[PDB]
């Protein structure tokens, strides 16, 4: 079992470490820092898990997919959300997280990750499901897309990494997951769950 | 080639039809003669007879394919939405694939068939006659994703294509109607035959 050092490699041993120093100066030698492992894990999902705050700012600020989903699903907001970690998800959602964004086998949210039994579970669980009631209401309805969208039917508006658009209408009643938003001049219909609270960082 | 959807009632009169469906909002199904279209709640039971007027020959099966309506959307296989694909619930211990939006429930002699060439999705059982005494065949039926699923359907209507079929794929009968996948069947269908009245001038009351 050779143990590899190549640069990303090394980008993600250093941010499960805690190897700041490291980290900064690997990143400029990695082709794509966002680039996961065999088991669909980033450097951001280490350094959200291992707890260290200064690389997870640090990698978020230079522009790696803050939304990257790991074999089972789980996206750097899951995982701060599974350390009751309201600070890292305040910081994630202000950078372009997904808050709708599932698991695969359980179909759970990062607000459903958090630990009952450890510390800071209702503030970050609050804080968490808040965000999911109050988005597309809150920040007079402004919401961004955090992906591309080619619309299916005539009442469904295109969407593009980053847009900015207005929410008319929620509708929690009838189709959950479909938002009657407006986009420059034209409305439709968007998918929830591929939009944030703020946009993602390019 | 685009799977055909035309009634065909055939040597053996094949119809499809459903027993008295509540009209109320509380109803997991509702089917609607008017307009030819059934409404079901996701993952919940929906029966529907079939009756025939003399037996069909040995080794006939039925077949149940779920197709888009629109001629912009047709030539797209009907699939589940990967999210309900991925996941746990319905999908741990099933006969069934967990991409296949239509299923047959109580039947071990069903077949979920994924066609090589076309990448079409149905399910298929044998024909069986009624009970002693009993006028229709049952045929329990499960559609696991909604309409709405974004990644699947994603608000796109369907055709379900009932075909009752030789042992060769040879065509014997079918009838088909639009299917809808929805939170509230008896809402939906209400709001549809009001407007379809008004648009169409139809006497009513």
């Amino acid at each position: 079992m050779r143990v590899k050092f190549n640069p990303l490699a090394l980008l993600l041993d250093s941010s499960l470490e805690g190897e700041f120093d490291l980290v900064q100066r690997i990143i400029y030698e990695v082709d794509d820092p966002s680039l996961p492992n065999d088991e669909g894990i980033t450097a951001l999902h280490n350094a959200v898990c291992a707890g260290h705050t200064e690389i997870v700012k640090f990698l978020v600020q230079f522009g790696v997919n803050v939304n990257a989903a790991d074999s089972d699903g789980w996206t750097p907001l899951h995982c701060a959300a599974s350390c009751n970690n309201v600070q890292v998800c305040k910081f994630l959602v202000e950078s372009g997280a997904a808050v709708f964004a599932m698991t695969y086998s359980d179909m759970q949210t990062a607000a459903d990750k958090c630990e009952e039994m450890e510390e800071g579970y209702t503030q970050c669980s609050q804080f968490l499901y808040g965000v999911q009631e109050k988005m597309g209401i809150m920040n007079k309805g402004v919401i961004y897309a955090l992906w591309d969208y080619e619309p299916q039917n005539d009442d469904e508006l295109p969407m593009k990494e980053g847009d900015c658009m207005t929410i008319i209408h929620r509708e929690d009643e009838d189709e959950i997951e479909w938002w009657w938003a407006r986009l420059n001049d034209k409305e439709g219909y968007v998918p929830r769950n591929l939009l944030g609270l703020y946009p993602r960082i390019k | 080639v685009i799977p055909s959807n035309t009634d065909y009632p055939g040597p053996h009169h094949f119809e499809v039809t459903f027993q008295q469906s509540s009209t109320a909002k509380s109803a997991t199904w509702t089917y609607s003669p008017l307009l030819k279209k059934l409404y079901c709640q996701i993952a919940k039971t929906c029966p529907i007879q079939i009756k025939v007027s003399t037996p069909p020959p040995p080794g006939t099966a039925i077949r149940a394919m779920p197709v888009y309506k629109k001629a912009e959307h047709v030539t797209d296989v009907v699939k589940r939405c990967p999210n309900h694909e991925l996941g746990r619930d319905f999908n741990e211990g099933q006969s069934a694939p967990a991409s296949h939006l239509i299923r047959v429930e109580g039947n071990n002699l069903s077949q979920y068939v994924d066609d090589p060439v076309t990448g079409r999705q149905s399910v298929v059982v044998p024909y069986e006659p009624p009970q002693v005494g009993t006028e229709f065949t049952t045929i329990l039926y499960n559609f696991m994703c909604n309409s709405s699923c974004v990644g699947g359907m994603n608000r796109r209507p369907i055709l379900i294509i009932i075909t009752l079929e030789m042992r060769d794929g040879q065509v014997l009968g079918r009838r088909s109607f639009e299917g809808r996948i929805c939170a509230c069947p008896g809402r939906d269908r209400k709001a549809d035959e009001d407007h379809y009245r008004e648009a169409e001038n139809l006497y009513f009351q």
